[PDB]
């Protein structure tokens, strides 16, 4: 264990010293260390990594954490959780997000579209309705043999 | 077919809505209809089992069709005369569909050289 | 067994050839005897009417 | 164990591989990757696959075999 | 249902048009095939949705057993662009294959003629919808257009696998199983649709271009499929399509669902939930 | 895999990096092989008809727009072998690699089902713990006072000592421990 | 740029070091040092065949509505083997072309 | 031949 | 059979005569024969042996009847006997419909799975029976909570009684 | 059943196969330790085209930082070798 | 015919202008990283195969980001407006809505059944 | 409805010897792959036996088997509706099954 309150994360870095101390206890570089802004919930001093998930991280090489694409004594991503190559990625694809989305959008709305446009012009067959014995099979449907259904009439033809 | 796009393009006043099929009265161009005959019996088809959907004027030659197969259920190769005549009711039943369809199509048209008329 | 081969065709058996085979033409003598014995797969076997060549006097319809 | 055939078996005469090289040459470019690819086109992969061929499979035997139970089928009625 | 069954076919036979892991298209033809049966539910039919469920069994468990057999034979090797000639080498699976593709594209007088095409007659003469109709008619013929893909970039052109040829063959264990179901997606259909009561009678009385419709567009989308393909065999590039793209890109359902679904959620749930 | 990353990849890195990964899509576009030997020679014409240019700056854009057009026309889904990151098969046997301590932890009955392999291995695990120290004392030596330093490790020096950090990667698990 | 020899013969003795650790993953030739018909279809079929319809015969027929099954499908021109109601056949037929 | 032995956590217990 | 068809109803089988007019062999006889003499003979004569056993060592038992003690509505508020007595015998007649209904939930399954396609004709009496009993269960057992007691029903049956005399007035 | 093991005499002779039908280079000058820009006269794309048709051979994939280390058809076989736990 | 990234499907370090507008401060930050990244990892495989270890390696940057994430959010958390109206928002907005989700729901069941249109057919067992 | 029933119970039953045999310490000494494979086609033929049963009849039967609990006029009981859907996609699931398993017996080798 041996963990002390001087490497344990602590209140935001006010001074240079500070964040030099941050950046030491992080095992970063003092340029590169930079915590969160001062935005209302509990971040501390935990830095702000460069927010990519572990999908982009170099596959070939081999890291201490294989499976979490990450090496021993790395700061941790704040969103490890939403980040790990099981969850959320953030890898580059070869079709821009934007029109991506707009072409889902597109298909989708133009598949609704055109399923509301054949509702409206149905396509059927040049033929009248089914005709059925008895009363449009009013005992075979269920009715009160009590009561005389009106009787429907299939004509001949 | 032709009649949908003679409907969604030319008019749809002459051309027959399905759901009003028949839309007039079935002694108009007959002076006297027979009825339509119905050779299987409620009792019977209760008896055969028949769903409610196939409770139609061919029921007896689907009768005749299900009692072969349950005679002959081994070599089910054997009622195809029985299945022939089923479906050949059945093609003439929607052949009098048809014929109602085109009726009715006719009896729109003559409705509307009547309306031309007067 | 099958001895691998580095650039070659491989050694085929004659087993699977001939199980490939004879399932092949057994699939086309079903098609063909099926296509001979029952042609459903055209036209049915109805001969579907034109309802423009039904009569004014079997479709019962008054004249003017 | 494993036996290595002849390296300079492999040549690209006859190939599309031939073509490239004319088509290149065309251009004024060399492949030289193509008698390393060329053992794909050679004497047990030399023949062309149509899609007939892959359909009608087995259509010479199953088309006999039709006509003998047609005539075996016209024997006993 | 109608509309959800035809727009899942579309879409999938989309998908599956431009893919080139063979369990990745014939796991797209299966929901293609979902799809149509979802079709046959939307219209009064649930008969005949149940017979291409046995039917597509059959076809589907016969064409992965065909594939399991390509690639533990190539190696754990995947996808098409790096195998041919598996009519030349693999005689015996090339055949189980095309028996399969055919019977799934809807080849007469086999097991997919007893269940697809009446299903295509009763889509053809239904009342219900005329863009499901037309989108169902299309990815019928897309799925002759992929079972041509298959057919083609797997058992055609040259080899394109490694070099050391590993193809082992003549195990019983692996052909006894494919012959089985060869058998089956050969005769079953026809067995089981003469063995069947007669339940949600069906409309003979249709045009010869409503009766042939289904043997039509599966012919003419094989063609289509070939002539395609006789283009990649063309020696020039084209230039990249949206619509490719598109379809390759599995719709882009995949990447931006599952990338904003779960983002906004668990970001969500830690940053209020939790730490809020 | 085996040789750790520097600090930054050289320019001829990025290009070689950018020929290699521009064939694997042309393959996967032009799938059949003499197309792709056509269009990969056409390819390796473009990159030698940019080769010699006596120009950083030149260079660099000429790297930028050849990333740019790459990124614009590749295959969207390229092909990826097996035993790859990305492809089928990649981390397949991960849950066959047993990490070989738990022989520790083998019973006595275990163990002595498999005389000579453990006897063997108590071999290794004696040369191991002789050869710890020496490992440490060279790794002390080895001339990194401050500032750079790199991931690269040193060979065994002297004579009858082992190479510093051996012994997990010489018993790593097999590829396909089955 | 290739290999340096630093790291040239870092693998050199790397790999000598695994060949040997390989080789003696082998496995001796005394390891592991270990301390009809149809009787299949007679012992998994038969045996809970009687078992199972033991179960169903004395212990669901005994009980009211733990077997139910739907109507023979009677049809016109059989008999009935329960009281002798053999049921009359349907009419006429007027139409016989087909 | 060629058996190679393969790693197995402790099962008996 | 413990059972009876007083209160488990169930119509005589009618089944038709086999009509062989094919001259192909009947598998399903052949292995219905085969199944009797393989595998129903033995069953047969071990549940015998049973019975013999049982018909030797015979015991009995009973059903244990209870009277009718007096109800919620005969006796003084806050005497918590005669509370206790009534609430008792609630909770007993309260799971006795529980099991009527179980019983009219059984026939009406019964009814549908003999009747087959037509169930919406002849299971009228059998849905008929269903609804009514349906409609008493919720007028006594309905809106009562998760603690239903006497008291509750009791005081449920006085609101409908009070809604059906004002209904009545007019 | 399937994929044979494959040892250091058959990786040796399907990289010098490989080698040998480049066509660019070797005319029977090639040996197993003969440097691709020292005494084979290659640059650097033709060294990344080797590697190129050494992963196509194999059916793997050499990972970009340890191929450009490769420079020698010795060292291709050293590393089909470390990558396939040859000589068990 | 240009990739626009995101949060999500980010930019790739073949397309950032970065990459190519290079400086000396740039690559001094990047060697000094490398290494950073190699005293880290010679301490890890030292402490990885020393043969007397007996334990695990106990990892202090992820007990700093558990530490981070569990038992250090109250001490640093400072109230604002802004995540005052986030809580208050976020910790009744839902609760009221769904209550009158459901009220609104309850009371056009009961005023249903006490006017006698709602019909229950065969629920019994509530 | 016997012979009908007990087809049915015996194919649950056959499907469920393999697991016992699996959680009864005999594996190491049977061919399991081999075992369960004849397991799957000795229920594929007791399958086709109520298949040509219903393509002779159409029964239809509602088989019950188990009562588990009765909670306030609700029978959560154990049933079986042997139908034609049931029936037929039963017979069509074990031939495919067995004709899987014996292909996973190929397949799954040096597992
Ligand atoms: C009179 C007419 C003018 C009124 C007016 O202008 O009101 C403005 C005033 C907001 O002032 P502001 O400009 O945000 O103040 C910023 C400071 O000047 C500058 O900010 P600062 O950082 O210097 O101040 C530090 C911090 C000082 O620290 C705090 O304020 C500590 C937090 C106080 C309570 C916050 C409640 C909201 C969060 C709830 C979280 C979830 C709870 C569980 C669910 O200030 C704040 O957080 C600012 C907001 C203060 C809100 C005070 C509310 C008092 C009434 C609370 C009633 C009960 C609420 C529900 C309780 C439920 C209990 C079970 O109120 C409103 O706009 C709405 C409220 C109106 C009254 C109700
Ligand atoms: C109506 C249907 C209702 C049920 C529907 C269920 C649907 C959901 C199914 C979920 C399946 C989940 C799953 O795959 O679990 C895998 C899990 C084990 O699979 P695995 O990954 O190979 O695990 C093996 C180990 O990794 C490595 O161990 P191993 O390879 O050496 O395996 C040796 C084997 C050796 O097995 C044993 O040692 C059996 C232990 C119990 C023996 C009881 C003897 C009683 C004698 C009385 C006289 O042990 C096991 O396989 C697991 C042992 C623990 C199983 C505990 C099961 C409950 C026992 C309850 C006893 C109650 C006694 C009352 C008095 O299986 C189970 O938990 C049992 C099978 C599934 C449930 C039973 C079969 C279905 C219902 C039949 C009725
Ligand atoms: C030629 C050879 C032919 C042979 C034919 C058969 C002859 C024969 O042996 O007849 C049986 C013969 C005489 O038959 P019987 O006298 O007519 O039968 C009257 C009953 O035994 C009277 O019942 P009992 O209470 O006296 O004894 C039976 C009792 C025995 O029970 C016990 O003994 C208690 C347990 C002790 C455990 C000790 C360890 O079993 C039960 O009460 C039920 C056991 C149920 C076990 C399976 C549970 C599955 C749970 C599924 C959960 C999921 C549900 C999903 C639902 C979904 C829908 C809602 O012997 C027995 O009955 C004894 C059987 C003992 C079986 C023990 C193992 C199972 C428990
Ligand atoms: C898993 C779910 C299994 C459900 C079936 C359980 C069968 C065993 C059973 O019900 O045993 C209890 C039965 C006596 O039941 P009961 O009549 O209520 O007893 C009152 C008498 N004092 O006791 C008996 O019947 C004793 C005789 C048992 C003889 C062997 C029975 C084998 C049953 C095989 C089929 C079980 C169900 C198969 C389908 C399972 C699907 C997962
Ligand atoms: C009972 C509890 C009542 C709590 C009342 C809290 C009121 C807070 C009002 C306020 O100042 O809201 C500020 C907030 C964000 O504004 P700011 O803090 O400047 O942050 C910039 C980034 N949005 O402003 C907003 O979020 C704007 C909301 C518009 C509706
Ligand atoms: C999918 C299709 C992808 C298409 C991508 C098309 C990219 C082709 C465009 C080009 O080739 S532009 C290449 C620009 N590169 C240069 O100018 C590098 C020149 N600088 C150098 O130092 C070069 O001499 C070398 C080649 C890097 C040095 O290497 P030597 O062989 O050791």
């Amino acid at each position: 264990f041996h963990m002390t309150k001087d490497m344990l994360p602590g209140s935001y870095p006010r001074t240079p010293e500070e964040r030099a101390a941050a950046a030491k206890k992080y095992n970063m570089r003092v340029e590169d260390y930079e915590p969160y802004p001062d935005d209302g919930m509990g971040y501390g001093d935990y830095p702000m990594l460069p927010n990519r998930s572990q999908h982009e991280r170099d596959p070939w090489y081999q890291w201490d954490h294989s499976e979490l694409r990450m090496n021993w004594g790395e700061p941790i991503h704040w969103d490890l959780d939403m980040y790990i190559r099981n969850r959320v990625d953030t890898s580059p694809t070869p079709v821009s997000w934007d029109v991506m989305c707009k072409h889902l959008f597109g298909f989708v709305a133009f598949m609704v579209f055109m399923f509301w446009v054949g509702h409206v012009f149905p396509s059927y067959q040049p033929v009248g309705p089914k005709q059925y014995p008895y009363n449009n099979l009013y005992l075979e449907r269920g009715g009160d043999p009590t009561k005389e259904p009106e009787p429907v009439v299939h004509y001949d033809i | 077919g032709a009649h949908l796009t003679r409907r969604y393009l030319w008019d749809a006043s002459v051309e027959p809505d399905p759901e009003k099929i028949p839309s007039f009265p079935p002694d108009l161009g007959f002076p006297e209809r027979k009825e339509r005959v119905m050779v299987a019996t409620q009792q019977e088809m209760m008896d055969a089992q028949l769903t409610l959907q196939q409770r139609d004027y061919c029921a007896h030659y689907l009768i005749r069709l299900l009692k072969c197969k349950r005679d002959s259920f081994p070599n089910f190769l054997a009622c195809k005369h029985e299945q022939h005549d089923w479906d050949y009711c059945e093609h003439l039943d929607y052949v009098k569909r048809m014929k109602e369809f085109e009726r009715e199509r006719r009896l729109l048209q003559r409705k509307k050289r009547r309306a031309l008329k007067e | 067994h099958i001895q691998p081969r580095y650039r070659e065709f491989p050694q085929l058996t004659r087993s699977q050839v001939i199980q490939g085979e004879f399932l092949s033409s057994l699939m086309w003598f079903w098609i063909l005897w099926r296509f001979w014995h029952d042609s459903d797969a055209v036209l049915g076997h109805f001969s579907y009417p034109d309802p423009s060549q039904w009569t004014d006097e079997e479709l019962g319809i008054p004249p003017d | 164990k494993m036996e290595l055939p002849d390296y300079r078996q492999w040549k690209i005469e006859g190939t599309p591989l031939e073509t490239v090289q004319k088509k290149l040459a065309a251009r004024g470019l060399r492949d030289p990757w193509a008698r390393n690819e060329a053992w794909r086109y050679m004497g047990g992969f030399a023949g062309n696959i149509t899609f007939p061929s892959v359909i009608l499979k087995g259509f010479k035997w199953g088309f006999a075999a039709f006509v003998v139970a047609l005539g075996a089928e016209y024997f006993l009625d | 249902m109608l509309c959800l069954g035809a727009l899942t076919t579309l879409f999938t036979a989309i998908c599956a048009l431009t893919q080139n892991d063979i369990k990745k298209i014939i796991a797209f033809s299966t929901s293609s095939q979902l799809g149509l049966m979802m079709v046959t539910l939307g219209m009064n039919q649930p008969h005949l949705a149940f017979l291409h469920i046995c039917t597509h069994a059959f076809f589907k468990a016969m064409l992965f057993m065909c594939s399991g057999s390509i690639i533990h034979s190539l190696a754990d090797e995947q996808d098409i662009r790096k195998m041919g000639n598996i009519t030349k080498i693999m005689p015996f699976t090339s055949s189980c294959l095309v028996i399969g593709s055919l019977a799934l594209t809807g080849m007469p007088f086999l097991t997919g003629f007893y269940s697809k095409d009446l299903i295509i007659e009763a889509i053809n003469t239904c009342n219900t919808n005329a863009w499901a109709l037309l989108i169902t008619l299309i990815a019928t013929s897309m799925t002759a257009m992929y079972s041509m893909r298959i057919i083609y970039f797997v058992t055609m052109t040259k080899p394109r696998f490694p070099p050391l040829i590993s193809i082992n063959e003549n195990d019983p264990d692996l052909m006894n199983p494919i012959k089985r179901l060869a058998f089956g997606s050969i005769f079953a259909g026809f067995v089981i649709s003469y063995n069947i009561p007669p339940t949600s009678i069906p409309v003979l009385t249709m045009p010869w271009f409503l009766k042939t419709t289904a043997l039509i567009i599966s012919v003419l989308g094989f063609l289509i499929a070939l002539e395609l393909n006789n283009l990649t065999m063309k020696l020039s590039m084209n230039k990249a399509n949206p619509y490719s793209s598109f379809s390759t890109l599995l719709g882009f359902f995949p990447s931006i669902i599952h990338r904003i679904t779960p983002m906004k959620s668990l970001n969500l749930s830690l940053k209020t939930s939790l730490t809020l | 895999a085996f040789c750790a990353p520097p600090a930054y990849l050289t320019h001829q890195q990025k290009v070689l990096r950018l020929y290699k990964r521009a064939l694997r899509h042309l393959e996967s576009w032009c799938i059949h092989r003499d197309k792709y030997r056509y269009f990969a020679c056409l390819m390796r014409a473009r990159f030698e008809e940019h080769k010699n240019e006596k120009d950083m700056m030149r260079a660099t854009q000429l790297l930028r727009e050849a990333e740019e057009e790459f990124w614009q026309n590749q295959h969207p889904q390229p092909y990826i072998f097996p035993d790859s990151p990305g492809g089928t098969s990649f981390e397949r046997y991960e849950c066959y690699k047993v990490p070989e301590w738990c022989l520790d932890y083998w019973h006595p009955s275990e163990k002595a089902m498999y005389p000579d392999y453990f006897s063997k291995r108590e071999q290794w695990k004696k040369l191991r713990m002789e050869s710890w120290d020496r490992e440490v004392k060279q790794l002390q030596e080895e001339t990194s006072p401050d500032g750079i330093m790199t991931e690269a490790l040193p060979p065994a020096r002297r004579e009858g000592d082992l190479p510093p950090l051996w012994w997990h990667i010489v018993t790593r698990p097999r590829e396909r421990p089955t | 740029s290739g290999y340096t020899p630093d790291e040239k013969l870092r693998l050199q003795q790397l790999r000598e070091l695994r060949r040997r650790w390989l080789k003696d993953q082998e496995l001796s030739p005394r390891e592991p040092v270990l301390p009809r018909s149809s009787l299949f279809a007679v012992s998994h079929v038969l045996i809970p065949m009687w078992f199972v319809h033991y179960y169903v015969k004395y212990h669901m027929a005994t009980k009211p509505y733990t077997i139910v099954s739907s109507k023979p499908r009677i049809f016109p021109g059989d008999t009935i083997l329960e009281t002798g109601e053999v049921i009359p056949p349907m009419r006429d037929f007027p139409d016989q072309h087909h | 031949g060629k058996r190679l032995f393969v790693v197995k956590p402790s099962l008996y217990y | 059979d413990s059972w009876d068809k007083d209160v488990y109803p169930e119509p005589p089988s009618r089944t038709p005569a086999p009509s062989p007019q094919t001259s192909l062999p009947n598998p399903i006889t052949y292995l219905t024969k085969a199944y009797d003499l393989v595998v129903d003979w033995p069953v047969t004569l071990v549940r015998e042996f049973i019975e013999r056993q049982h018909a030797k060592n015979r015991t009995y038992y009973y059903h244990r009847q209870y009277r009718r003690v007096p109800d919620i509505t005969e006796c003084k508020e806050g005497d918590v006997l005669c509370i206790y007595e009534a609430e008792m015998q609630w909770r007993r007649d309260f799971k006795v419909d529980q099991e009527i209904m179980n019983i009219i939930q059984e026939r009406l399954k019964a009814c549908q799975q003999r009747e087959g396609e037509n169930y919406q004709q002849n299971c009228a009496k059998e849905l008929e029976q269903f609804t009514k009993v349906t409609k008493a269960y919720q007028d006594r057992y309905l809106d009562l909570g998760a603690y239903y007691s006497a008291r509750k029903c009791l005081a449920k049956q006085k609101q409908r009684m009070l809604e059906e005399r004002k209904a009545a007035r007019q | 059943s399937d994929a044979p093991p494959l040892t250091l005499d058959g990786i040796k002779d399907r990289v010098l196969y490989v080698l040998k039908l480049y066509d660019k280079i070797d005319p029977e000058k090639l040996s197993v330790n003969s440097h691709f820009m020292k005494d084979l006269g290659l640059d650097s794309l033709d060294q990344v085209e080797i590697i190129m048709a050494m992963e196509d051979e194999f059916g793997f994939e050499i990972p970009d930082i340890d191929a450009e280390k490769l420079m020698c058809p010795q060292e291709i076989v050293d590393y089909i070798a470390d990558k396939k736990d040859v000589y068990e | 015919s240009k990739y626009k990234p995101a949060p999500l499907a980010t930019l790739p370090s073949t397309l950032d202008p970065a990459e190519y507008d290079v400086s000396p401060e740039t690559r001094r930050a990047q060697v000094e990283r490398l290494s950073i990244r190699a005293r880290l990892k010679r301490e890890y495989l030292l402490q990885y195969n020393d043969p007397k270890r007996v334990s695990h390696i106990e990892d202090p940057a992820l007990i700093r980001w558990t530490y981070a994430r569990s038992a250090n959010i109250y001490p640093n958390f400072r109230p604002t407006p802004k995540n005052s109206l986030l809580g208050a928002v976020a910790g009744f907005g839902p609760l009221i809505f769904w209550y009158y989700v459901f009220k609104t729901d309850r009371d056009r069941k009961e005023r249903l059944i006490q006017e006698g249109k709602l019909d229950r057919k065969f629920n019994i067992s509530y | 409805m016997n012979i009908f029933t007990t087809s049915i119970l015996l194919i649950f039953i056959l499907l469920l010897s393999p697991i016992l045999i699996s959680m009864s310490n005999l594996i190491k000494h049977i061919n399991f792959p081999l075992y369960t494979t004849t397991s799957i086609k000795f229920s594929f033929i007791i399958s086709l036996l109520p298949l040509l049963m219903f393509f002779h009849n159409n029964m239809e039967y509602m088989i019950t088997t188990w009562h588990w609990v009765t909670m306030n006029s609700m029978e959560l009981k154990m049933s079986f509706k042997t139908d034609f859907f049931s029936i037929l996609f039963t017979s069509v699931a074990l031939f495919v099954t067995w004709s899987i398993m014996q292909f996973s017996s190929w397949y799954m080798h040096s597992d």
